[PDB]
């Protein structure tokens, strides 16, 4: 079977498919050290061992469960590491990743995932060890524009707002600032707003023009939803199937006939 | 030209509406706001009364006003106010709307009159009825009629409490005291009056409005009981009955059970409430409470006014307080009645429908639902895409989803005359909205959204129900903001399009056609705006019995 | 048989139990094991003697830190559990020959009381089992210790709590898997009122036996509510067969082939199998090359999708060994499945809708809680007609200790009391036994 | 000398108190009353606002004041008022008492703190708790802490809204902010403080008081929800959590279900209401809400003050409005807290018990119950027989039945330390009362009375229940006046006699030991008297947001 | 119509509401099938049979 990922005849639909397609490797646009990543996450200190929420799996005793033991636990779960989070706001002005886009990508590509989609934020809750592995890929690659992708665990207002004077997304807590000298976005706070001892340079914003090419949101002044008739058609098909299924009397007509038979 | 453009221009004065960039962090935070400065001053003065217990403090948690804090225009009005003035706790007009609905109960009089004549050998005439109506306008607000040494309620506290009467019997109506009559022929246009009477027949009903101070002290479940007690006392008084005989029990049973029309029904235990609380008020019942239908022939206008009232009732008060509480859900609601935004979308949908199908021009089919819902949703989405200050206005996805889908759903109903087609259109709008923006509403916004298409036309147990009779206790609908107010609009929409006098119950429609109500139900928008400006006088205040 | 469908019943271990079984042999209306199970659910009562003794000693009456100073009663109840249990048997039974069963639990610190079916038969609803057991325990204790008349009402209060000032048994020291019908969300929801953690405790945290038990109760409830009537019946039977009872080993094999996979890979596997079996076919191709699929058999497609759903739950939550992701998993399994194919999701969107609210109310301030406390009579998770809650049961089997409201905290005593009942603990193997017993009688 | 003789002398000034004859029909009817005259004047001024809708009119039905219309002395006070001043609608103090009970909820903090440490790796200290308590006193009244562009509640409207904390752990109490601490060692005498702390243990609780204006706009069911919402927000703010993660659901579940202590439980469907409504408040729960126990060691005084409060809550507001309404039940209730009549009977019974048995001097037996109940009933009946103006005062039999039986029941409890012995004595008093005067109460007064003896000590299904846990939903008690207020007294009686710190719940007792409450629960009589004189300032008025 | 639901259905249901619930669903589907009721009209039949439930 060859997976389709999503319907649509425009580049926006294609960008979504590439995000979900596990054989597509994300283009790496920047470098972020493990320490800076851990620092921005704001859960622990670089250098300390992972903290547990329960004993390691082998130190616990389980009754036999064939089905359970057929599923490979992720490393963080093997070691009983606590669950932590990372959370993004994605500007509606063509941020390279978008909320349901993220969720669908994660559920195709990552294991042991808890992800919540909202209009103003998108969150992953994962074993901290595995969270850090995942998060690196989420901030180093094309899934992350330092200008239009905000890391924020609270006070998330901004995805729907106009960009600021330097083209950066609003952040009421200003966890990042614009470095005028280098033209870089620099994080001076962790994702919940605690000031960092040493700020973290996230590099240059992507161009407006680059975002238009790679974004996963439909916009009228770029590629309008109205132009993707294939996508609309399949959405309506899903809606219709649900409606007829709910009503039931026609799609289950053969089932009813037998119940009425004899 | 777009209907929301005027409001956006004033809300974002001196700003280029096409520009995707702006300035932040430059307003002095909360001190940019007159209302927040007022709040801060009162909080400081409160320290003494509170004996030092900490209170409102803008420096706790988030520093509000890193962006520019918006004013809002109540749609259809000239009122521009800060959002705080639309919070239900801060708006006496919203409070009085809820209380006016809560304190209202309708009771049939024919059964009682049959008891009087068949069991008690008393004759009922227009004169005895006029005497009865005078008695209950003394008894309902807490005056004694039978017993010696009764203490009584201070009339100054209950001036909003009264009883009126309406009847499908024009000859009887002609003979009743006009001071206590709701005149169907006067209050409704001729064709609507005829439609109402064709369902009502020559039956007679009284409308009892319990004191506001009573439902505030107590609850909605008090009302039908308070009504029934004083109906009982008034019959005993006006008709000189034995003050406590067997036939009296028939009055009570009629007034409390058999012949009573309540505004809302009881809740299940998990969210337990008595009758006449907002959760029990079905969408079509609320549509009938709102009175815009009899003063306007514009179906969009009738639906929009119903949605404004419903936003205040269902999202701000019911979901934002009764079922949660705190800062609450003011702007989840105001999105549906400010800045003429929803208006633009709805009037676009109506014109589209009128040109292509005609108003009530086609049978409902899935083809029609798909066509209209898709068109209206696309248009509504493109507006948020075309105007950066509009998106910054409806900054929450839930707000945008509700407003777009409301336009989609109402328009579908406008074309087909079918409310269930309407909500099916609503759910199509939502999942289409989701694919376009790769987002929809808050964490649990689309529970009913995803269940919606399948249950919209279902006929099973707790799934199938004609939309007019659905309400805040319909299982899919029991939890979440940004649906219920709009559902009230969709319940109204096909009946507005048809020019119907009512949506679900003619008796409820007539019962609120009454100028002596404090809240103006002919225009929820105008009353709410007056409350926002602190120009609305509510009922039930206690200044007469407390120190100055 | 009414329907033509035949199925193979496989155990939780992936091995064949019973071959070529007509679908109706696992119907709640025909299967004798399911009948016995439902019967036991309604008539079985847990009595906490240690709780009664402790409550009386402190006058801790009515629960929630209620104490009534001066009304203390000191009685060696647990010490005399056998004598009390025998008197309870005499008062509860209708004859020496009936199916009354009393069993000491945790060496008499607790008691399992199973009221005879004869009493259930002449009662309107199921509350009779608690009500009668309650009266029996009260009189057994009063008689055993000759409690003074003025102290006796403290014993009643200790056993049955605040009732009748409260509408239910608030603060009581007895319980039943079903709560009082006065607390039901919807009509006929009795069997939906069992928290997922109870299901897990009852099945001793065995994954597929938990999802099976939950599915049996949910789908049987769908018969009670009238949802599994006429046109819809076959949908619910197939749902029970495939998602609940691992029919044709589909569930066991989707998990097996995705042991190191994702929700996405489970979907791919499921869609492929559905195309292979003619359950689903291409209706048309779109300009991109995207193929839009349509069901060839709607009820059967739903059953397949529902099976992939439980498999995806086991794979994604099992990988985390953290149950919080079950709501997220149920939501995006359906979301991705629909856009992968253009087909309607499980239960035509209702499983997904449920997961949306389930996600919200297990990650926010407004209500809900951890996933283990949800059930079919919950306002949040009532909306799917049997297809969502089995995922929750499976997920809590897989949690290795990430929850505050864990199975032991919420459901420990409950597990000890009911897991002895073999049909509760191992439903799959015993339902297959029942199917074999009736397949030829259809 | 009889305690009621003072009040009777002032009430019947210049009349021979032994005389069985008097003059009637000579007072000018309603014009004898300053209050009735005020009412009539306000009724007239109201005609214009009502647009002519007829209103309060003393010429309708019964001509009040053919006899002399009494003033009432609130017992133990210098307040002599006409009865109208004690009607709950006319008495702002009675209204605030109900609202204060309704708007209060208690929530354990130990589970939330455990969630913080085990799931979120946050350490909880007195410093973080003090920070949390400051945050919630901003969030509970409707201030924003997390989101940008929140609108907020006007602090001037909700100055009565606050959160406090108490703990059975003395070391922690020494470290908590005094501004938000309820200090058990400070508010209670030493022996009571020790008893409370021994039942509470080292556990910690917050007491959340939702705004009065909120429960008046909405209902009791709002309160635990409003509390929980802002508890959640405050934890998110004070401990810098992800604003919406898995562990947050545990706070919610604790605050709404597992660790919450409500004032009242839900009603069955026929009389449907949510939590924290008067019907769900158990008698022993109300006794613990009343604070007289901690400022007085006189068992009669403690019981009498509970009955005063319970009279206003259960007969006047609950049965007189919620379950019926209209003129209502003011004097059914005032009989139990005016003119020191009940006081005399109770102090007689206590003296009788103290002399014969000693307070808490005997185990309960039927012999003891019969002895005390009969003696106190006889004495109470003989007072009404000996003083004609006393009988004219308690002119209704129900009033006389409730008062005598209360004295009988409380005395029995004083002797035995057993509340169920107390009510068994109550029911004996009633049927003895009936045989003596060949009358008792109103038509359906003694439903529970005749059912009473058998169910007082029953152990069956819906019959048996320790009296402290009975309440207005106990089936026999669900309907009728002149019982429930007195049942609260009998629930209090044995614990006052024992000198217990509480009757049913130590957390409830501590939660109302707070001077920052508007109503003074240490003396319900004195607060109600202040309301009668219009000297009591209630919360939740809307003057700040309405026109002058 | 007097409808007496089989004891077999009662035996595997928690309480007695099943008889009305099942009869209701049967009558709704019987009517819709007999007269081929339009999909958009069908929910009116459900409402006619079982009333305001589940709003009530
Ligand atoms: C803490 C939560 C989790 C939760 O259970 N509810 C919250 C907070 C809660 C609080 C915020 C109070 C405060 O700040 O002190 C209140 C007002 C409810 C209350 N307790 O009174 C509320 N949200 Ni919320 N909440 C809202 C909304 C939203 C939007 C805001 C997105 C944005 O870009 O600003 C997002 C959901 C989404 O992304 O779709 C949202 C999430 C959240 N909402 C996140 C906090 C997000 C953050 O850290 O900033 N709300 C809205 O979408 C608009 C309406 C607005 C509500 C207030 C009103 O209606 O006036 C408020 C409704
Ligand atoms: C009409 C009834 C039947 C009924 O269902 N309730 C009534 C009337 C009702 C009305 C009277 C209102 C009015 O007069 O306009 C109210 C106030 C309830 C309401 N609707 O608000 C009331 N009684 Ni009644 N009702 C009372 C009482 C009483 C006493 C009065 C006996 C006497 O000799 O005066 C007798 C019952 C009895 O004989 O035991 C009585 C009966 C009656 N009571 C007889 C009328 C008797 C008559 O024709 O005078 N009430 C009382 O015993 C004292 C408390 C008093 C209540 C008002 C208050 O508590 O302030 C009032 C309680
Ligand atoms: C789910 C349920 O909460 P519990 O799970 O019972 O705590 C329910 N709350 C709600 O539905 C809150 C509704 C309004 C707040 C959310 C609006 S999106 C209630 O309080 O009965
Ligand atoms: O963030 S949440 O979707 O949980 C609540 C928004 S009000
Ligand atoms: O006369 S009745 O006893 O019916 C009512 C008295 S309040
Ligand atoms: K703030
Ligand atoms: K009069
Ligand atoms: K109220």
């Amino acid at each position: 079977y060859k997976a389709q990922y999503t319907p649509g005849e425009t580049q926006i639909a294609e960008n979504r498919r590439k995000h979900m397609d596990p054989d597509y490797e994300f283009r790496k646009l920047r470098e972020v050290s493990d320490e800076d990543l851990v620092k921005v996450l704001g859960h622990r200190n670089p250098g300390e061992s992972y903290k547990s929420v329960h004993p390691p799996l082998d130190e616990m005793d389980f009754e036999e469960d064939i089905v359970r033991d057929m599923v490979e636990p992720i490393q963080g779960a093997k070691e009983g590491v606590r669950v932590r989070y990372i959370q993004f706001a994605d500007s509606m002005y063509n941020a390279p990743a978008q909320p349901y886009d993220r969720a669908r990508t994660y559920m195709w590509r990552y294991r042991g995932v808890d992800t919540g989609t909202l209009s103003g934020r998108q969150v992953i809750e994962m074993r901290e060890l595995d969270l850090e592995g995942v998060s690196k890929e989420l901030v180093e690659t094309e899934l992350f524009d330092p200008a239009t992708t905000g890391i924020r665990g609270a006070t998330v207002h901004g995805h729907s707002l106009r960009l600021d004077e330097n083209g950066l997304m609003f952040d009421a807590l200003q966890r990042y600032v614009f470095d005028e000298e280098k033209g870089h976005v620099v994080y001076v706070k962790d994702q919940v707003g605690r000031p960092l001892d040493e700020p973290v340079d996230m590099g240059q914003p992507l161009g407006e023009d680059e975002l238009k090419k790679i974004t996963t949101i439909y916009r009228k002044d770029n590629i309008a939803m109205r132009d993707d008739k294939e996508a609309i058609e399949v959405v309506e098909n899903i809606h219709t199937g649900r409606t007829l299924g709910g009503f039931g009397m026609d799609v289950f007509k053969d089932d009813l006939r037998k119940r009425l038979g004899d | 030209k777009k209907l929301f453009l005027k409001a956006l221009k004033k809300k974002f004065e001196g700003e280029d509406p096409d520009e995707k960039y702006t300035n932040f962090y430059c307003f002095g935070g909360w001190e940019q706001s007159a209302r927040k400065k007022e709040f801060t001053e009162y909080a400081k003065k409160a320290a003494e009364k509170r004996g030092g217990i900490p209170f409102y403090n803008p420096d706790i948690g988030v520093p509000l006003g890193q962006r520019k804090l918006m004013a809002y225009r109540v749609s259809g009005t000239d009122a521009y106010v800060e959002g705080d003035d639309l919070h239900f706790v801060n708006n006496a007009a919203i409070q009085q709307m809820v209380d006016d609905i809560k304190r209202t109960v309708i009771v049939g009089m024919d059964t009682a009159h049959a008891v009087l004549e068949k069991r008690l050998g008393v004759e009922v005439t227009p004169e005895t009825i006029n005497e009865y109506m005078e008695a209950i306008n003394h008894a309902l607000p807490g005056g004694a009629v039978v017993q010696e040494h009764m203490v009584e309620v201070h009339p100054g506290l209950v001036e909003d409490c009264y009883a009126k009467i309406f009847t499908g019997d024009d000859n009887l109506a002609d003979e009743l005291d006009k001071r206590i009559l709701i005149d169907i022929n006067k209050e409704f246009p001729e064709e609507q009056a005829e439609q109402l009477k064709s369902y009502i027949g020559n039956r007679t009903y009284q409308v009892n409005r319990v004191p506001t101070i009573v439902v505030r002290t107590c609850d909605g479940g008090t009302v039908s009981r308070w009504s029934a007690m004083q109906i009982g006392m008034s019959f005993i008084s006006a008709y000189k009955l034995c003050a406590g005989e067997a036939a009296i029990a028939d009055f009570s049973y009629a007034a409390k059970h058999a012949d009573v029309i309540e505004m809302g029904t009881i809740m299940p235990a998990r969210r337990a409430r008595g009758p006449n609380e907002p959760g029990g008020v079905a969408f079509g019942t609320f549509a009938d409470i709102v009175q815009t239908s009899r003063v306007s022939d514009d179906p969009a206008n009738v639906s929009l006014e119903v949605i404004a009232g419903a936003a205040a009732l269902y999202d701000q008060v019911w979901l934002g307080s009764y079922m949660s509480g705190g800062v609450g859900f003011t702007q989840y609601a105001t999105a549906a009645y400010t800045d003429d935004i929803l208006d633009d979308f709805v009037y676009y949908g109506m014109e589209y429908v009128d040109d292509k199908y005609g108003i009530c021009g086609t049978k409902p089919t899935m083809d029609v639902v798909r066509d209209i819902s898709t068109e209206v949703t696309l248009y509504s989405l493109e507006q948020y895409e075309e105007y950066p200050t509009l998106l910054e206005d409806h900054f929450g996805g839930s707000q945008r989803a509700a407003v777009a889908a409301a336009a989609a759903g109402c328009s579908t109903a406008f074309a087909t005359g079918n409310s269930n087609a309407g909500i099916n259109g609503w759910y199509l709008s939502q999942i289409l909205h989701k694919e376009a923006h790769s987002r929809l509403g808050f964490y649990g916004y689309d529970l009913q959204d995803q269940c919606g298409a399948s249950n919209s036309l279902s006929i099973r147990s707790d799934e199938g129900l004609i939309h007019e009779l659905r309400g805040p206790n319909y299982p899919n609908y029991a939890m979440n903001v940004g649906h219920q107010p709009e559902y009230a609009g969709i319940a109204q929409a096909p009946h507005a399009a048809r020019g119907d006098a009512f949506c679900t119950n003619p008796l409820i429609k007539v019962a609120f056609a009454d100028k002596d109500l404090a809240f103006d139900f002919t225009s929820p928008r105008k009353s709410i705006a007056a409350g926002a400006l602190r120009e609305f006088m509510p009922e039930g205040e206690r200044d007469l019995i407390i120190p100055a | 048989p009414m329907y033509e469908d035949r199925i193979d019943l496989y155990g939780a271990d992936g091995k064949l139990l019973e071959e070529d079984v007509p679908l109706e042999a696992i119907s709640p209306l025909k299967n004798p094991t399911i009948a016995n199970l439902v019967s036991d659910v309604k008539r079985s009562v847990a009595v906490n003697l240690a709780g009664i003794e402790g409550s009386l000693r402190k006058a801790a009456l009515g629960g929630k830190s209620n104490f009534i100073p001066g009304r203390e009663v000191e009685l060696p109840i647990v010490e005399n559990a056998e004598a009390i249990a025998e008197k309870v048997k005499k008062l509860v039974q209708t004859s020496e020959d009936d199916d009354t069963n009393i069993r000491l639990i945790n060496n008499g610190q607790q008691i399992l009381v199973q009221v005879p079916t004869t009493r259930m038969g002449v009662a309107a609803d199921y509350t009779v089992s608690a009500l009668v057991t309650g009266a029996a325990v009260v009189q057994a204790i009063i008689d055993e210790f000759d409690v003074d008349m003025f102290d006796a009402n403290a014993v009643k209060t200790a056993v049955m709590g605040r009732y009748p000032q409260t509408v239910d048994f608030t603060g009581a020291n007895l319980s039943t898997l079903l709560g009082p019908p006065v607390l039901l969300e919807g009509l006929g929801y009795g069997l939906r009122n069992i928290m997922a953690n109870h299901v897990v405790a009852i099945t001793r945290k065995n994954t597929l036996n938990a999802s099976a038990l939950s599915s049996i109760l949910e789908q049987t409830a769908m018969f009670e509510t009238g949802d599994a009537v006429g046109a819809f019946e076959r949908m619910h039977l197939l749902g029970l067969a495939y998602q609940g009872l691992n029919a044709n080993n589909l569930l066991f094999d989707l998990v097996k082939e995705n042991g190191k996979g994702t929700v996405g890979t489970v979907i791919a596997s499921l869609v492929e199998r559905a195309v292979e079996d003619g359950v689903v076919k291409v209706a048309r191709e779109m300009n991109s090359g995207y193929k839009v699929y349509e069901p060839a058999d709607w009820a059967l497609w739903n059953a397949y999708a529902a099976t992939g759903l439980l498999a995806a739950t086991i794979v994604n939550v099992g990988a985390a060994r953290a149950a919080q992701g079950v709501a997220s998993t149920v939501l995006y399994y359906n979301d991705i499945l629909e856009y992968e194919t253009g087909l309607p999701g499980v239960d035509f969107g209702r499983a997904m809708g449920t997961a949306v609210g389930f996600s919200f109310f297990s990650h926010s301030i407004y209500g809900g809680g951890g996933p283990g406390i949800f059930h079919g009579n919950h306002v949040v998770t009532r909306h799917s007609k049997g297809f969502a809650l089995p995922c929750v049961a499976a997920a809590m089997c897989l949690d290795a200790g990430t929850q505050m409201f864990s199975v032991e905290k919420t459901s420990g005593l409950i597990g000890s009391v009911y897991s002895e009942i073999d049909y509760f603990r191992e439903p799959i193997v015993n339902v297959a036994k029942g199917a074999a017993e009736v397949k030829d009688q259809l």
